[PDB]
């Protein structure tokens, strides 16, 4: 249950047109909002951290309860700019947690390659307006439902099994060109699947042991708001109301992720956000709602 | 050339309404617009026509409301219109909009209401639909203040005017009664709540086709679980088998005038028109439950047909929320046998502890780490266990 946040830097425009620079960057735990707001995170990323400083301050050690049997959620929070796709999938020089988990991973899978009768395998989807489909293999709406043992399966959701680094990147980005085109719309989310099964040295080669789960989320635009105008949304409306005041910082996303908000998960949120004066009203919002979440 | 004007101004009008689709073009047809403006500039109608013009711009200029001018051009509309037709509210709900953008609430939330209030004042299609669009506005808006029970009559409102039209979706019903119903149990005003899913099962006689069955389900059991809330009023615990121990006057006359009094608008609620008014009739042999006491049968009956709709739903769920279901539906029998106070009858409670024993399988199913949900399940089996502790 950890909030970071990664600020970044500004372009061309902001340096152009002069916007006056409303977040700072403190230290490890703390920036300043502007209001002159001291937020406290449990790590802050400044406007020049690397890929690899981002992956091995923040997922490499999350790594460590994953192959201890943990589940673990990953979300990666923030607007339309926030450089959220490029922290996850990233550029070829500069690529993302993901590129660097599953390399990280060959390198696990390495590490227990004669320890473990172990193997693992990876699925991944979109999620846009609730609907859900899969990234890997072109496919309609999934079902998600529970299986034999109440897991929240996605039927129809496919399962892979790669072994290169070069198939973590390829796959990877043939995966992000099937998301819906807003340019990546600022409403798709992007959920991957880690699945780590393994089988310990002194146990049996049949002995059953649980299988770690990571969730991979990319967030889609975070961007109280007038509701469309129809019968539906009204409807909708009527559900909010009759709801009780959950208060959470809190879908089809929350079925999915079901059992993977509850106990033995390591979840973590980050906060990837811009720098500027003219997203002042965004940030001040989602510095609070990271406070929701803490 | 007015002719020519509404001419391509109607054209426009439906491209209005037309990899973009709009605004793109949709901008260019604005501008249009203000070109057949130019000319105009008897002519007090001109004026109204103007404040039309203006008005068209101002729903042309939207562009993913990109285009703020046409704040500009609605609010001198209003202006030119102020001195005097329906579409001026439109315009005035239009601005409303404009505010919520700008995060003015309260000046969106005076338009509507004077909306209101001039056609109220004032006493064949369009007005018809736009009249039930404003109310969902007003709802909108109450809920960001927080106005549920002004937003509710509203709903009310709205369902009375699909009913009067043919807006009808059955799932749609089922959900309003549903989402209605919870209001009233959220406000305690569950007296009313009786008749609007009971309606709502009316209307069911013309996936979810079946599916939303366990749905509605699950709400008629919110109805008992709350009429034994309001059994539990006396509550069970601090009371014996008897009841009226409080006043006595379960259909006193007096409440029934109360009640009158109140059924003078509850009536104007049930929007069964006469016609399904007396389905509502039909239903209303089920309103007519209140705050029962030796009708723990009746009361188990009453589940009992909703119960066998559960049941289905039990059939619907993939052994998962077929549980959450049934978690309740124990419970919820077990809670009319609290209110069966007696030690001759303790037999139900043991066929709810049975309904456990076939939910216990699930907990060696869930291999998630489901500790909680588990730890609920075992609290299940604790709460059976307390049926016995009592009995004992
Ligand atoms: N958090 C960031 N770190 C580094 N560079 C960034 C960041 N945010 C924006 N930039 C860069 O500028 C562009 C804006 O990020 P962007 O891709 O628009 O986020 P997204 O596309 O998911 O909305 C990206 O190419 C990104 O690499
Ligand atoms: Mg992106």
């Amino acid at each position: 249950m950890k909030v970071v946040v990664r600020v970044r830097p500004e372009n061309t425009k902001e340096k152009a047109a002069g916007f006056h620079k409303v977040v700072h960057v403190v230290d490890k735990h703390i920036l300043v909002f502007d209001k002159d707001l001291k937020f406290v995170f449990d790590a802050v990323f400044d406007e020049t951290s690397t890929q690899s400083e981002v992956f091995e301050h923040t997922t490499k050690p999350i790594l460590r309860s994953f192959l201890n049997g943990y589940n673990c959620t990953v979300l990666a929070y923030g607007a339309t700019g926030a450089g959220k796709t490029h922290t996850m999938l990233g550029s070829a020089d500069e690529p993302g947690v993901m590129y660097l988990t599953m390399l990280h991973l060959y390198k696990c899978m390495d590490e227990i390659k004669e320890e473990k009768i172990c193997s693992t395998a990876v699925s991944y989807l979109e999620v846009y307006n609730e609907q859900i489909r899969d990234l890997l293999v072109n496919s309609g709406p999934l079902a998600v439902r529970e299986d034999t043992q109440k897991g929240v399966v996605v039927h129809g959701l496919t399962l892979h099994q790669p072994k290169s680094s070069e198939e973590i990147l390829h796959l990877l980005d043939n995966g992000n060109k099937n998301r819906t085109q807003h340019a990546t719309s600022s409403r798709s989310h992007a959920v991957f699947q880690i699945y780590l099964r393994q089988q310990d040295k002194t146990a049996s080669i049949n002995q059953n042991v649980r299988i770690a789960k990571m969730s991979l989320i990319d967030l889609a635009g975070s961007e109280r708001f007038v509701e469309g105008t129809n019968i539906n949304r009204s409807l909708l409306a009527l559900g909010n109301v009759i709801n009780a005041l959950a208060d959470s910082k809190r879908s089809k996303l929350t079925r999915l992720l079901k059992d993977s908000l509850g106990g033995n998960c390591q979840t973590i949120m980050i906060a990837a956000v811009s720098p500027s004066s003219v997203f002042y009203d965004d940030t001040y919002n989602t510095l609070k709602y990271a406070n929701r979440a803490k | 050339p007015w002719a020519e004007v509404c001419e391509k101004f109607q054209a426009a009008l439906a491209l209005s309404r037309v990899p973009y689709k709009s605004k793109y073009s949709a901008r260019a047809l604005l501008e249009e617009v203000k070109a057949l403006l130019g000319p105009a500039p008897p002519v007090a109608q001109r004026a109204v026509r103007l404040a039309v013009i203006e008005f068209h711009l101002g729903v042309n200029h939207i562009d993913t409301e990109e285009l703020s001018a046409g704040e500009e051009h609605l609010v001198k509309c209003l202006r030119l219109l102020r001195r005097y037709i329906s579409l001026c509210i439109q315009a005035q709900n239009n601005l409303g909009i404009l505010w919520s953008e700008r995060e003015e609430i309260e000046t969106a939330q005076a338009y509507l209401e004077s909306s209101e209030a001039l056609y109220n004042q004032y006493m064949s299609k369009r007005f018809e639909k736009v009249y039930t669009h404003n109310l969902y506005y007003l709802a909108q808006v109450y809920q960001h203040l927080e106005m549920f029970e002004k937003a509710a009559h509203y709903c009310h409102s709205t369902l009375k005017r699909q009913l009067e039209h043919n807006a009808y979706h059955p799932i749609e019903w089922a959900i309003n009664a549903a989402t209605l119903s919870q209001f009233y149990i959220n406000k305690l005003c569950f007296m009313e709540a009786r008749h609007c899913l009971s309606a709502a099962n009316v209307i069911f006689g013309q996936e979810l086709y079946h599916q939303r069955k366990g749905e509605i389900a699950r709400c008629w059991i919110k109805y008992c679980l709350t009429l034994m809330q309001n059994a539990q009023l006396s509550m069970q615990d601090n009371i014996g088998e008897l009841d009226l121990d409080k006043q006595s006057e379960l259909r006193a006359l007096r409440k029934k005038e109360l009640d009158e009094e109140e059924s003078i608008r509850k009536k104007a609620v049930q929007f069964g028109t006469g016609e399904l008014c007396d389905a509502i009739s039909a239903v209303e042999e089920k309103v007519s439950y209140l705050r029962p006491l030796d009708f723990e049968e009746a009361r188990e009956l009453f589940l009992l047909g909703q119960h066998y709709v559960f049941e289905a739903k039990e059939f619907f769920q993939i052994d998962g929320y077929v549980t959450d279901h049934i978690e309740v539906v124990q419970d919820h029998s077990a809670l009319f046998k609290v209110l069966a106070f007696f030690e001759t009858d303790m037999e139900r409670r043991c066929k709810m502890h049975k309904r456990r024993i076939a939910m216990l399988e699930p907990l060696t199913v869930d291999l998630n780490p489901q500790y909680y949900l588990l730890v609920n399940r075992q609290i299940q089996f604790e709460i059976a266990h307390a049926y016995y502790d009592m009995m004992d």
